[PDB]
RNA sequence: GACGCGACCGAAAUGGUGAAGGACGGGUCCAGUGCGAGACCCGCACUGUUGAGUAGAGUGUGAGCUCCGUAACUGGUCGCGUC
């Protein structure tokens, strides 16, 4: 049987200064043959821990390894703003290797309302048949938040598709675009195009929406 | 001082074939196992295959085997691999890594290349369009405003968007693209700005995408009323 | 008692022989680990507990031992010969 490696959580939220641990378990035993790799977005993974709870050369002290039998965790003892990331266990004692399924550790801060925006179809566009209408939700905390599309008050579904930021290195919120896509001939057909917008950072849904043809 | 570079990587179509390439500098690669490991966009790392010096024994994922063949030319400092009847489930970012020394860091993979995309489709190569998210004649949602540019459907995988050809970065978001069910990708890049500049100040989305030959620049401006 | 001759015994050694399996080893087989730029292959080292088929999974005329012989001798015993 291939190894498994079952790593948990899949992720993480921690201040600045936190500690936090990462725990991997092994399938059958996998002796010591256990890495820790973390991995920031757009780069390749680098090597933290190796043969389970030695500390690779150059990485910083305040990462430690252990294992228990078949479990396997890694340890940051105290987070600096430079170590949230996603964190990756490995198996490499037999192979097929077998790498878990990653930590997403992201940062921890006070909850920021989004600001939303919506933009109707360019007239462009509209020549080629299409419309795509777009609703922004702009630097929010936590990441939770739910967007629905409603055309004249009649709540859409199954055609729209959400895209979310990395969180900003500055200020660690999110950012949250969701497009609406219509044929030509539907948009012409209806009136009020509307993004209705609920996250924790507010009382109540907000909602924000135009008229199609006017301004 | 220790590199892998990767390449090879691009477009190819359901059942095809394609060979990348995984150039060592550095290190010798016949004193080192050489491993392949991939990364499916927004997912974790998979490993594929790798070659171990000596013996040149070779190993493989079984979600490859038969498939893919993993090599290693000694008199070019390269290793290979060499992927054949390709699914779109292979799409992915390729990289390639090196099984650092045993004394130094056990089985551990002490360096990797960054990376190579395949895109695996049968959707062909095309430019996107470019289509403003002009500004709201309203006004704000908390003194500023925003707007953006819209890239839609345009494949494969990347493109670039910059603002004022750099000169603005502070409050951009450009957003990770989709899939859309046509085969094709979009993404949205936006800013917020003071409202009390839109009038006056200029504000122009500059978009690159290499493998079309499409680069466009698309000022984004206030409407009639 | 000395010497001599012989026989029997003993005997370092030795030719042949055939049982014993990990408590005789192996440059026998296997497993686990470490090392050699080395997860396997190759080499070396360590560790193994019903490791583990007694003469072969062995292209060892291996050690010890069983049984059948042979035997140096500068060992013993008995007989005989001469003082
Ligand atoms: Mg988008």
């Amino acid at each position: 049987s291939d190894i498994q490696m079952t790593q948990s959580p899949s992720s993480l939220s921690a201040s600045v200064g936190d500690r936090v641990t990462i725990t991997c378990r092994a399938s059958q035993s996998v002796s010591s043959a256990v890495a820790w790799y973390q991995q920031k977005p757009g780069k390749a993974p680098k090597l933290l821990i190796y043969s389970a709870s030695s500390l690779y050369s150059g990485v910083p002290s305040r990462f430690s390894g252990s294992r228990s039998g078949t479990d396997f965790t890694l340890t940051i003892s105290s987070l600096q703003p430079e170590d949230f990331a996603t964190y990756y266990c490995q198996q490499s004692y037999s192979f097929p290797s077998t790498f878990g399924q990653g930590t997403k550790v992201e940062i921890k801060r006070t909850v920021a309302a989004p600001s939303v925006f919506i933009f109707p179809p360019s007239d462009e566009q509209l020549k080629s048949g299409t419309a795509s209408v777009v609703c922004l939700l702009n630097n929010f905390y936590p990441r939770e938040a739910k967007v629905q599309w409603k055309v004249d008050n009649a709540l859409q579904s199954g055609n729209s598709q959400e895209s979310v930021t990395e969180q900003d290195s500055k200020d660690s919120t999110y950012s949250l675009s969701s497009t609406l896509t219509l044929s030509k001939a539907d948009y012409e057909k209806h009136k009020v195009y509307a993004c209705e917008v609920t996250h924790q950072g507010l009382s109540s849904p907000v909602t924000k929406s135009f008229n199609r043809g006017e301004c | 001082e220790v590199q892998l570079v990767e390449s090879g990587g691009g477009l190819v179509q359901p059942g095809g074939s394609l060979r990348l390439s995984c150039a060592a500098s550095g290190f010798y690669i016949s004193y080192s196992s050489i491993h392949w490991v991939r990364q499916a966009p927004g997912k974790g790392l998979e490993w594929v295959a790798s070659i171990s010096p000596y013996s040149g024994s070779t190993y493989y994922a079984d979600s490859v085997k038969g498939r893919f063949t993993i090599s290693a030319d000694t008199s070019k400092n390269t290793a290979y691999l060499q992927m054949n009847s390709l699914r779109a489930e292979d799409t992915a970012v390729y990289y390639c890594a090196r099984q650092g020394y045993r004394r130094r860091s056990g089985r551990g993979f002490d360096y990797w290349g960054q990376g190579t995309l395949v895109t695996v489709s049968s959707a062909s190569t095309k430019g996107p369009s470019v289509f403003p998210l002009a500004p709201s004649s309203k006004s704000t949602s908390g003194g500023t405003a925003a707007l953006g540019c819209l890239v839609k459907d345009y494949f494969p995988e990347p493109v670039t968007v910059s603002w004022n050809s750099g000169a603005l970065t502070s409050g951009v978001h450009t957003f990770p693209a989709v899939l859309q069910s046509s085969g094709l990708y979009s993404l949205s890049s936006v800013v917020t700005v003071p409202s009390s500049s839109l009038g006056t100040q200029t504000y122009i989305c500059n978009v690159n995408h290499k493998p079309s030959n499409t680069k466009v620049d698309k000022k984004v401006e206030p409407k009639s009323c």
